[PDB]
């Protein structure tokens, strides 16, 4: 496919927690699988797995300027039963969850998006065209 | 006797018989009612409705209980609403407070024709004059109906009605008080339209045909003369934080008698009992230092050393302030920075790269790949066969890991915290302090989860011996000295002590406000403090400050009073001396005849009305023989794992949430315990997720309260709690119906005809965000578990001594009448509590002069510090039982009748400076305030208009602080930047300014800026400043400094410091500059001299002298 | 200082001598409202009547005016079912007359209103009473209650009209064939509305569609005769069935339509219909309903198979079949969308209405959508559209 031009990509770095975590926010609208392939090809990494409130707050401060309300973070619902399991796409364990009001049990899509206003997450459909943040 | 009507919420409602004639011009409704906890949202106690047809509805008055905020359902108040047949609107007036959900309230609602007034407990709490004229004509008199306990749309009410009375004339407030006292008959008055002692309900009232009828019980509504419930302040927690109790502990030195307190040191040994946590030498040295420091303050410590032989616990690190969930996250926590931790799972190591690469596991554990970013080497390092578990397994998911938390150690050991002060040991990498000591008012303070966590490597070190004294003072009710400066949420917190006070800060008058510093002197500049630059007489030598151990050496006497009062209040089990708790308050004088006096005194400071037995349930029994108990064993099903049944340790003890309508960790959620990776399911549709709360002593109940803390904001179903099933010991479940609940007040349920014993309840919910904080069960009036208990006796001593018959007597009740007084003598009374044969310390003496007055006579006597004097000794009205008027109340007459004046409409001379809602902004006599016109801003928008600063500001708007989203309702009164949010301003730094112009260019003595928002973000915890500047007519700028905002400086005043050598300058515009986009400016005022204008008077040439009378040059 | 005369007021001065430094208190009478103003300064009126004025520099600092207190122009809710003639005005002391409508009856002596001192019109001493007359007749329905036949009734009660067996309110389910309803006398003197339309029985099977010429179409007790052993004469029964059934390359395609035949062009074969566009569906369009302007309350009949008729023609003619913009798959994902807010896509699964979205809060996929317009709730089952 085509790598996104750098005029539509911003860099988010300088978290008050870690000092090695760097993220790249692409404002181009893409689906979940296309965002996964775009991050894995053009920037050599999966989508962002959020593990703490500092990363999520810096991500919210970066994405609050966008016109779109939702961005992509790499969380999926990989399960079948009475209780499915969330999974990050980079394979890291899911220890931090920052959901909105009535979010995980209210059905929806099988992908995880981040609301740009408030920073709270939201279950969203995977065919939605949204901006996406890659770790690299 | 007195008789009462119980209305449940099932639709039981009455109407008046049609032979009676309803009032038209004026009326007065007086009703004694005992409301229950959870109510319907527009609950109606008594209403008058039109039954002609559907024409011009909500005409006629309705009194009831309803929430102020209809879209939130948070604050339920008593209300009275009237709409006459001629008015074009319905006026609703509300009380000044949320309703008390368990007390008898004397509601009165009067209307004469120009003024509708609402009195709660005889104090006028609401008044309005927006309804004028009669209610209805005699032509439409035929189709008006008086409903009791409900409405036509079934707006039903839960609780008791005792003394209904309806009058055809508007009674005055003194007549309201007289009818409150007289519970009998007013039959001599022709204007008494109706009064109802419920001997015959069916004579004058008729029920609805499809509906049922209310139950008829006995009331005992006027059952006490002295209100024995004393409330803590806004910054306090228990009865000891009250001003009068701590004043009697500070003054009388018989309350500070020496005590012996047992404390227990818990050092872990290995299986062969060889390697300790602390040595015996440091245990003895710490005991010597502790007995040295507390010997002056009359507290002795008895040392118990408990050895625990466990090699599994000894080899595992204990983490004081490190949460287990904070190990794998990418930020570097300084608390979890240890070798056995794994350097915070490898998230504090410098060579960590964020690329999570999971390696295939092959053989032995590697230390370079035992971090979080390498999946802890695929679980090889946590295998017991490959390597030792207790030095390699850093994975928090594994059950056998290298570290442990102190609460897990407390659950493992499970000690008896009810009789000793347990000392636990854990490491601390940040080494600022030790672990969190449990406060006396915590629910764990007498459980196994409570005690003091210390660092064992600094225990008994010659330079670190004062940390245990600091934590011991923390466990005895003392805050840090710097609570009112640095331990506050924002600059607008009510507990930020600007002055030494008994109610602000650390509740100690002898500790001046101070910040936190490590130095042994007063601090320098004030870069972090809001309104203070320098501090003087700072308690740097206090034990409670953060000074070095060569600096801290003393306790202030107020701290010693707090420690002794908390030892008497909650820590009676830690002392081997069985001297009972004294009556902390002086005896109160209730009445006198010509030759006798009557005294009533408070219960003792322990709160227990019975003697102490170890193997019984006599510590729960109340003033009668009602066993009030809380939960002991909660059980809820785990949603992901069937038949899991996890036990929530929250929702067990007494309710302990600070914010009553906020999500908290101290409650139970239906899916609180699920892991973040597993999807939390919705609750089952037909019944819902349920909590099973078991009580320790099964009995026959009569009442059940549940402290529901958080409900969903947009719930949109009818009820939150789905049903409550009482679990009986016979196997039967008794299912109560769906319950309406409120966020603030608890949910109180009265139980009818539960013959069998009840050992627990089940609370079912269809809400996935419901939070339950506690549950309390109250038994019947003679519990069989309180029959063996023996009550405390009271012995009254008089300073002119009583006769030998009178003086030796022992009182079961708390009332004492004596008739051996002379007509002018001065007596002093006190009361000693006798439990068995051992007496307590005496209460503070009450001095009674038989000719003069006291605090219950109805005569205001200014020499004895009486602001008001009623005759009630009840704290519900505007005047307290200590002759002190309460906050935002005013009492006028010589028998003091008090009214609520802060939320009034009229302005009086004593409230011009403070009541910004009623009066205007207080400008002094020598000055005048000109507000802005045509204010130009920096960020114009459609949503934020930017012309709202023009004119006088909205003084009735409540100042908001710590607010995340400002887009609710404040855009109609003030300007804030709509375009920029707080995260975007955090990203890109910018400056927002507001330029305001004035019609008349005056000389600015001061600039008054009115705000409705503090400017602080909900999660930033950073104070915000503004930079006001003055702009002259020649476009020069004069800096007025950087000013810190607060909601306690809501008309913010910026004075102009002008040197008299410089000429006075006309100021046209004012530029308010700030950085945070959450600051809302309702108005900017320019304050000038009212008498004269010095710029014009200085321009006057020779021969033209000044004239401030006409403000011109005169010649 | 000059003499200050205030209309409709009593003026007092504590000093007889007038000089610069003397003040006079003016109090306006009952039934008059103060208007304290200044030069380019409209201030709010004083609640009290005591206002003291002081002369400054030979002039007066303000002006004291006291208008008559104005009652509102007589409301419809002040007196119901009446008209108001007030030639005297709406000032204090004015009088107005009210007269009822023709169904309403004026009962009482005096029929006058007066704008009084407190600012409101007085109590009406006579009443306009509304009496509901006899209802208009309903075809194929029968009255039940005998008091509803009378011309006198109260306002707000119900009268039952029962339809014939087979006739019912439209929208009646097949299992619950309720054949009666009620009408209530409303506040305007009329009744509620309801007509028993025939919706019972079924249209003929699609293999013989087109040649039918019924009396009332597909309605109850309508006889359809296909014009040409039995014939094409069938009669619907009371329970909802008939006495029998009927007997005996499309190059005009759409821009995306494809017809796959598993049975070929034989007689009676049913072939699958699809749209080659991925986001398109084949519907039957009415002639007055264009492609771009389908209303949001319209549900077009979706096409599944083409079936042959008795005239050897395809009943779903592909010329009449339009491949229109199909439903995007973001239905039921707690997401209000502009495309699927119509009856063609189940109102986006109810995501645009607050009572029906599972998160109980409406979220638009583009945050810059019209919340009351393009992304608005349009569901009649919701409580926003419902009057309750
Ligand atoms: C500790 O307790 C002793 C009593 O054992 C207190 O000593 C009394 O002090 C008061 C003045 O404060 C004297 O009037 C009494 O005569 C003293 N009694 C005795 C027996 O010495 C002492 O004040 C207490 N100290 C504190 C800090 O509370
Ligand atoms: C030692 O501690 C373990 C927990 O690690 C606990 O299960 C056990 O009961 C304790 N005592 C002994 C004697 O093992
Ligand atoms: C403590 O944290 C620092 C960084 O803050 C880290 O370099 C070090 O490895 C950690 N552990 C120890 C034992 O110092
Ligand atoms: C701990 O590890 C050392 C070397 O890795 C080994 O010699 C020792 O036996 C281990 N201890 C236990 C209890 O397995
Ligand atoms: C409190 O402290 C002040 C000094 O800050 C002192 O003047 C006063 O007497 C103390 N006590 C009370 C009850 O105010
Ligand atoms: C500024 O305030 C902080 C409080 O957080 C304090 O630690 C620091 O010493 C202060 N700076 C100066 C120069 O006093
Ligand atoms: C609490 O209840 C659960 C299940 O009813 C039971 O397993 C547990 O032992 C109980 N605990 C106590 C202390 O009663
Ligand atoms: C009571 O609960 C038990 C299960 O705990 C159930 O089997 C039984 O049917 C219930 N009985 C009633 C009357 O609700
Ligand atoms: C207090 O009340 C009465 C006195 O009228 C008497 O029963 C006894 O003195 C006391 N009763 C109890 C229950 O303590
Ligand atoms: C404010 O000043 C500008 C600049 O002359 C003018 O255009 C505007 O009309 C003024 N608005 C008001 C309300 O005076
Ligand atoms: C005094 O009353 C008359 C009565 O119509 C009114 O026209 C006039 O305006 C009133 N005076 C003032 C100053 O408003
Ligand atoms: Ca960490
Ligand atoms: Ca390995
Ligand atoms: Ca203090
Ligand atoms: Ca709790
Ligand atoms: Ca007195
Ligand atoms: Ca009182
Ligand atoms: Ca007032
Ligand atoms: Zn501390």
């Amino acid at each position: 496919l085509t790598c996104p031009e750098e005029e539509d990509t911003v860099k988010v770095v300088g978290i008050p927690g870690c000092q090695t975590c760097r993220y790249l926010l692409v404002r181009s609208l893409q689906t979940f699988s296309q965002a996964w392939f775009t991050c894995r090809r053009c920037y050599r990494g999966n989508l962002v797995s959020i593990h703490n409130f500092n990363i999520n707050y810096r991500i919210q401060c970066s994405v609050s300027a966008l016109n779109q309300g939702q961005v992509w973070i790499g969380g999926r619902i990989t399960g079948s039963g009475r209780c499915r399991r969330f999974q990050w796409v980079d394979g890291s364990r899911w220890n931090f969850a920052y959901w909105a009001a009535h979010q995980p049990w209210s059905r929806g899509g099988h992908c995880v998006a981040l609301c740009t206003r408030g920073g709270h997450w939201r279950r969203a459909h995977c065919l939605r065209r949204l901006p996406f943040i890659c770790s690299y | 006797p007195s008789r009462a009507l119980y209305f449940s919420g099932r639709g039981e409602q009455l109407r008046l018989r049609a032979d009676l004639e309803l009032p038209r011009d004026a009326f007065t409704l007086q009703v004694w009612l005992r409301a229950e906890g959870g109510q319907r949202s527009p609950a109606v106690i008594t209403g008058l409705y039109d039954k002609c047809s559907y024409i011009s509805r909500d005409r006629g008055w309705v009194v009831g209980i309803h929430t102020i905020s209809d879209q939130d359902n948070k604050d339920p108040r008593y209300f009275f609403s009237l709409k006459t047949d001629r008015a074009r609107q319905v006026t609703t007036i509300n009380a000044h407070r949320s309703y008390l959900p368990g007390q008898w309230v004397y509601l009165a609602a009067t209307y004469d024709g120009q003024f509708m007034k609402l009195y709660v407990n005889g104090a006028q709490v609401a008044t309005s004059g927006e309804q004028v004229g009669g209610i209805f004509s005699p032509l439409t008199q035929k189709c008006k109906v008086l409903m009791l306990g409900g409405s036509a749309l079934n707006h039903n009410y839960r609780g008791y009605i005792e003394h209904f009375s309806l009058w055809k004339v508007a009674r005055t407030q003194r007549e309201i008080l007289s009818d409150m006292e007289t519970h009998g008959a007013h039959t001599a008055l022709p204007q008494l339209l109706l009064q109802e002692n419920w001997d015959n309900v069916k004579h004058a009232w008729s029920p609805m045909k499809d509906g049922s009828s209310p139950k008829v019980e006995f009331s005992n509504a006027h059952g006490f003369l002295l209100d024995t419930s004393l409330e803590p302040p806004l910054c306090g927690q228990t009865l000891c934080d009250n001003t009068e109790v701590i004043a009697s502990y500070n003054q009388l030195s018989s309350f500070r008698q020496p005590k012996v307190v047992r404390y227990r040191v818990v050092n872990l040994y290995e299986d062969d009992h060889k390697n300790p946590t602390v040595t015996r030498e440091q245990v003895d040295f710490q005991h010597h230092q502790l007995a040295e420091a507390f010997k002056q303050y009359n507290i002795s410590w008895e040392l118990d050393v408990l050895e625990v032989s466990n090699s599994s616990l000894r080899r595992r690190l204990i983490l004081a302030n490190c949460d287990i969930s904070k190990i794998g996250d990418e930020n570097c926590d300084p608390e979890c920075n240890h070798t056995l931790t794994g350097h915070d799972g490898g998230d504090c190591r410098h060579l960590r790269h964020p690329a999570f690469v999971k390696k295939q596991h092959n053989g032995v554990c590697d230390m370079d790949c035992n971090y979080e970013r390498f999946n802890f080497d695929g679980g090889e390092c946590c295998d017991p066969e490959i390597t030792n578990v207790t030095q390699t397994c850093f994975d928090p998911d594994s059950p056998h890991r290298a570290y442990l938390d102190v609460n897990e150690l407390k659950n493992i050991l499970k000690l008896d915290g009810s009789t000793h002060l347990n000392i636990f040991f854990a490491k601390s990498s940040e080494e600022e302090l030790a672990g969190v000591a449990t406060w006396p008012w915590d629910k764990e303070a007498l459980m196994h989860l409570g005690g003091i966590v210390l660092n064992p490597s600094f225990y008994g070190m010659p330079g670190h011996t004062h940390t245990m004294i600091h934590e011991i003072g923390h466990s005895l009710g003392l805050y840090h000295v710097f609570r009112g400066i640095s331990e506050i949420q924002s600059c607008s917190d009510p507990c930020m002590e600007t002055e030494p006070s008994f109610e602000t800060g650390d509740l100690c008058n002898d500790t001046n406000p101070a910040p936190k510093h490590k130095s042994c002197g007063d601090p320098g500049p004030g870069n972090d403090t809001c309104g203070f630059h320098s501090f003087f007489n700072t308690p740097y030598n206090n034990f409670m400050s953060y000074a070095d151990d060569d600096c801290t050496d003393s306790f202030t006497p107020n701290q010693v009073a707090r420690m002794h009062c908390y030892l008497d209040l909650v820590y009676q089990g830690w002392q081997p001396s069985r001297k009972p708790a004294p009556v902390a308050l002086a005896p109160q004088v209730l009445g006198h005849t010509t030759d006798s006096v009557t005294l009533e005194w408070f219960p003792p400071i322990d709160g227990h009305f019975f003697e102490r037995e170890l193997g019984s349930a006599c510590h729960l029994c109340l003033e009668g023989r009602i066993l009030v108990q809380y939960a002991s064993n909660a059980s809820s099903p785990m949603p992901c794992s069937p038949s899991g049944h996890w036990s929530p340790r929250e929702a067990e003890g007494h309710p302990d949430v600070e914010q009553p309508c906020k999500s908290s960790v101290r409650t139970w959620s239906p899916n609180s315990a699920v892991n973040p990776h597993t999807v939390p399911p919705a609750c089952p549709e037909p019944q819902g997720c349920y909590l099973e709360l078991e009580f320790l002593y099964p009995l026959v109940p009569e009442s059940l309260t549940i402290w529901v803390t958080f409900v969903s904001t947009d719930w949109d179903s009818s009820g939150a709690v789905n049903d409550i099933k009482l679990l009986a010991v016979s196997g039967k479940n008794i299912s109560l119906g769906p319950q309406n609940v409120f966020c603030d007040v608890p949910l109180t349920i009265r139980l009818w005809d539960v013959g069998e014993e009840v050992y627990g309840i089940q609370i079912y919910t269809l809400d996935e965000h419901l939070e339950i904080d506690a549950a309390m069960l109250t038994s019947t009036a003679d519990t069989p578990l309180c029959l063996q208990c023996k009550p405390l006796k009271y012995k009254v001593v008089r300073d002119p001594p009583l006769q030998m018959d009178v003086a030796s007597i022992l009182h079961l009740n708390r009332k004492f009448v004596d008739m051996d007084l002379n007509l002018g003598s001065v007596y002093q009374y006190w009361v000693i509590t006798i439990s068995g044969t051992e007496e307590s310390e005496p209460s503070p003496a009450v001095t009674y002069i038989h000719g003069s007055g006291y605090c219950g006579d109805g005569i205001i006597q200014k020499d004895q510090g009486e602001q008001c004097d009623d005759m009630n000794k009840i704290n519900g009205d505007g005047c307290s039982l200590f002759c002190r008027q309460e906050v935002s109340f005013n009492c006028i007459d010589e028998p003091s009748r008090c009214y609520f004046h802060d939320g009034d409409g009229v302005c009086e001379e004593f409230e011009q400076k403070t009541s910004i809602k009623d009066c205007g902004v207080y400008t002094p006599q020598g000055f005048l305030d000109q507000w802005a016109s045509n204010a130009s801003v920096s960020h114009q928008d459609q949503q934020c208009p930017g012309w709202v600063i023009i004119g006088q500001p909205a003084a009735s708007q409540v100042c908001r602080t710590k607010v995340i989203d400002l887009s609710e309702g404040i855009s109609q009164h003030a300007w804030y930047p709509c375009t920029i949010s707080y995260p975007y301003s955090q990203l890109a730094q910018t400056t927002f300014w507001l330029r305001a112009y004035f019609s008349q260019p005056m000389v600015a003595a001061a600039v008054i800026v009115h705000l409705v928002t503090d400017g602080t973000y909900y999660g930033d915890q950073k104070q915000e400043t503004i930079s006001v500047q003055l702009l002259d007519t020649k476009d020069q700028s004069h800096d007025l400094g950087l000013h810190v905002l607060s909601c306690r400086n809501n008309p913010l005043i910026i004075p102009v410091v002008h040197d008299l050598s410089q000429p006075f300058y006309h100021s046209q515009a004012v530029r308010v500059s700030f950085s945070s986009p959450l600051v809302a400016i309702s108005g900017v005022a320019l304050r000038s001299f009212d008498n004269f204008d010095p710029v014009t008077l200085s321009s006057c040439q020779r021969g033209e002298t000044y004239s401030p009378a006409e403000q011109s040059c005169v010649h």
